[PDB]
RNA sequence: AUGUAA
RNA sequence: CGCGGGGUGGAGCAGCCUGGUAGCUCGUCGGGCUCAUAACCCGAAGGUCGUCGGUUCAAAUCCGGCCCCCGCAACCA
RNA sequence: CGCCUCCUAAAAGGUAACGGAGGCGCCCAAAGGUCCCCUCAGGCGGGACGGAAAUCCGCCGGAGAGCGCAAGGGUAGAAGG
């Protein structure tokens, strides 16, 4: 079987060879080596920077896929000739720098891992139905279970975090805890509304009937509750309380104003006849204007997901499950396998590895 | 404390329990040191008064049982951040009366 | 930092520094120490800056011992109260100290970082500090 | 009481 | 450290004061009725009693310390 | 807000503060008198149900148990059973 696990080197060799643009690449890297040979280059020396660790950024890439071309030939003649000739150290020697090419190559594969800051962390699954009403809410459903599935295989934890069921049958939403290594990295490429069409078993006269979900998926961060604030940039004035009060109300600062220096956020307080009853007040509310506005910060942010994912709608597709004729095309890229009952029990890998490009 | 602790070259530091030790002798038979190797001591690794060999004619006065020499962990700034974040339980008062 | 992990009384009345340190005036781990000049209460954030003090120093390696704890509860009143209505809340630990206690000692570690080690914990201190190193007078204690 | 969407 | 009322299954609540049994409604899981769902019917699972420290043979319950929570109070200059 | 115990209280007594901590407003017809007899807590080992801890056996044990309830003093050469 040996020979047919070289032809699967050959296969992931030429597929890094496409994307990763062999040709632009080779192209682009001896650009670099005519302009950083000439002595007078550290006339800038953030030039300098761009380039030489540029250079070091494609020769990873067009030097790698040469050690893999020529790497791989040699050992299409070295299996054949300790066969022939009963000599079984030359056949230890020829798959032994061959599983360490394997890592070469595997190790550059993941340029499609490390394109995303932190691609590690136990991201979380969001199913939504929408589109095709009580159809899509099961469709919705076997979406869910499929992707349940998937995280059985490669080895994750599927806690569920928050489910809605559907009125009639079906789940209206569902929330999954994808708990594993490169966790992201594997369902990021799984954003988007998935269409399912077919014989909606929920149709008067049994018709064919098209119902979309989506699946949306975010890394995880943390809590990132309260933020620590020091009084070097707090700004503490004090001055006399307004109204009534009498003689200790008339020579007696006791309200006082934190004005906070980089935020520009002002809070006051004058309740009690005491400076520091009223400042222990004011560092109270004043904590809790930083704790609005630092909440509006990322309520601003979850808002620029609401207004650029969308909308489980008709438009909005990125694959089409039809299990009508058998297919599934992943219209971004895209993939044709026409096992539809088998995809729906979890072999993604078929379109996650080829469509992280 | 004759060698070089295998212990100390991984990181560690040779702690030092008794710098002397007690023993019953005649005044024409005092010795000036005793010899104690600890080349084999790793870090987390002891050494007792019964590992000591004696010269001739020289009485151990302690227990066999008391330790000599140990080598322990070293100080690390790797772990300051853990000790500053460390959370302590608040003390607990011994309950009197009822 | 450190503190008491049970006791049998919250609250201490406050007493005396009078007369130098009833015990552990000597060097009794390791090579070099830090011995206190004056009279104190040392508060438990105090011993830990010395203690990080020499920790970020060494960097890696060394030992430092602890010679003095802070077993003592320290006592303020909330601010702008008046006098009565029963003692203070307690507010922190603190460790008594007086001229000739031993309050730290390092080993491990080479002259040049002991003696530069416990210089600075000494500036983290609250009274003046020398510095040490182990003899045949302390062995013979 | 209800059963969307070819 | 103002006074006094609380924190108990997923939710909302009883049971404390008279110490040994944790109960009610909803929800939930399984089965039914229906072409299907809700409603309805049968059956089940479910609780460190906010914690830390112990009193008592025995603490949800009695007594303290801390943590949040609701209500009242904060007057005379 | 009266009473009891300890500390503050500076080795007689006594000694203050809205000083530090706890308890009392009962109970027992035996939990009382007197004779007679007995000695604990705990640890180690062994042992049907049986366990960290039911009872049993052995060894070790000056009192750290018990003495109705707070604390202190006292106490097995009993005030305890
Ligand atoms: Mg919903
Ligand atoms: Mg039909
Ligand atoms: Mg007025
Ligand atoms: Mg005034
Ligand atoms: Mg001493
Ligand atoms: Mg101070
Ligand atoms: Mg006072
Ligand atoms: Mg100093
Ligand atoms: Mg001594
Ligand atoms: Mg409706
Ligand atoms: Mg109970
Ligand atoms: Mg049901
Ligand atoms: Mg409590
Ligand atoms: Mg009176
Ligand atoms: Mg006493
Ligand atoms: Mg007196
Ligand atoms: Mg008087
Ligand atoms: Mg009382
Ligand atoms: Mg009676
Ligand atoms: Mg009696
Ligand atoms: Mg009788
Ligand atoms: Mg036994
Ligand atoms: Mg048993
Ligand atoms: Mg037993
Ligand atoms: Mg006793």
């Amino acid at each position: 079987p040996v020979n047919n696990r070289i032809q699967d080197l050959t296969e992931r060799s030429d597929v890094l060879r496409g994307y990763l643009d062999y040709d632009a690449k080779k192209e682009r890297l001896e650009e670099v080596n005519a302009e950083l040979e000439q002595p007078d280059v550290w006339n800038e020396p953030e030039r300098a920077q761009a380039l030489g660790k540029e250079r070091s950024s494609l020769e990873a890439v067009v030097d790698t896929l040469d050690q893999m071309k020529q790497g791989l030939e040699d050992v299409s003649g070295l299996l054949e000739l300790a066969v022939e000739a009963d000599d079984e150290e030359t056949f230890n020697e020829a798959v032994a720098e061959l599983d360490a090419l394997e890592e070469k190559l595997a190790q550059l594969e993941f340029r499609r891992m490390f394109s995303g800051e932190y691609d590690s962390a136990d991201c979380y699954l969001d199913i939504q139905a929408g589109s095709g009403g009580t159809e899509a809410q099961d469709w919705a459903s076997m979406l869910e279970r499929m992707y349940l599935r998937w995280a059985e295989s490669r080895g994750f934890k599927t806690e569920i975090i928050e489910e809605s069921e559907g009125e009639v049958a079906g789940i209206k939403s569902v929330t999954i805890k994808i708990s594993g290594d490169y966790a992201y990295g594997w369902l990021r490429t799984e954003t988007g509304v998935h269409r399912l069409v077919r014989k909606s078993p929920f149709d008067s006269g049994g018709r064919r009937h098209t119902s979309f979900s989506s699946a949306f998926v975010y890394p995880e961060v943390d809590d990132d509750i309260d933020i620590e604030i020091n009084p070097a940039d707090l700004r503490i004035d004090v001055y006399r309380t307004s109204g009534a009060g009498g003689q200790h109300v008339n020579r007696t600062e006791s309200a006082v104003r934190i004005t906070h220096i980089p935020t520009g956020i002002v809070t006051q307080c004058q309740n009690d006849r005491s400076q520091h009853k009223n400042k222990d007040q004011a560092m109270k509310q004043m904590k809790a204007k930083l704790y609005e506005v630092e909440m509006q910060k990322k309520n601003a942010e979850k808002q620029a997901m609401e207004d650029n994912k969308s909308d489980i709608g008709w438009g909005s597709q990125i694959r089409s499950y039809v299990l009508d004729d058998s297919r599934i095309k992943d219209l971004r890229t895209g993939v044709e396998t026409r096992n539809t009952q088998a995809v729906l029990d979890g072999s993604l890998d078929q379109f996650i590895e080829a469509s992280l490009k | 404390f004759v060698g070089t602790p295998a212990g100390v070259r991984a990181g560690g530091v040779l702690q030092e329990i008794h710098r002397d030790i007690l023993v019953k002798v005649s005044p024409r038979n005092i010795p000036e040191f005793i010899e104690v190797d600890v080349s084999g001591l790793e870090i987390g690794d002891s050494l007792h008064a019964s590992d000591l060999k004696l010269p001739p004619g020289v009485e151990l006065a302690v227990s066999p049982e008391e330790t000599i020499a140990a080598v322990v962990p070293p100080e690390d700034v790797e772990k300051l951040a853990e000790e500053a974040a460390a959370e302590v339980a608040e003390p607990e008062v011994i309950k009197k009366g009822k | 930092m450190l503190m008491p992990r049970r006791m049998k009384y919250r609250k201490q009345q406050r007493g005396r520094l009078k007369g130098a340190t009833k015990g552990g005036d000597y060097v009794a781990f390791g090579d070099y120490g830090l011995v206190a000049l004056e009279p104190a209460w040392i508060t438990a954030q105090q011993i830990e800056a010395a203690r990080v003090a020499m920790v970020r120093h060494f960097r890696r390696g060394g030992k430092i011992f602890i010679r003095i704890f802070p077993d003592k509860p320290y006592t303020k009143k909330p601010l702008e109260v008046r006098m009565g209505k029963g003692k203070g809340n307690v507010e922190g630990y603190v460790a008594v100290v007086k001229p000739g206690r031993v309050m730290f000692e390092v080993a491990g570690v080479t002259e040049e970082q002991a003696m530069e080690a416990l210089r600075i914990a000494g500036h983290k201190l609250p009274i003046k500090t020398k510095i040490v190193r182990r003899d045949a007078y302390d062995e013979a204690q």
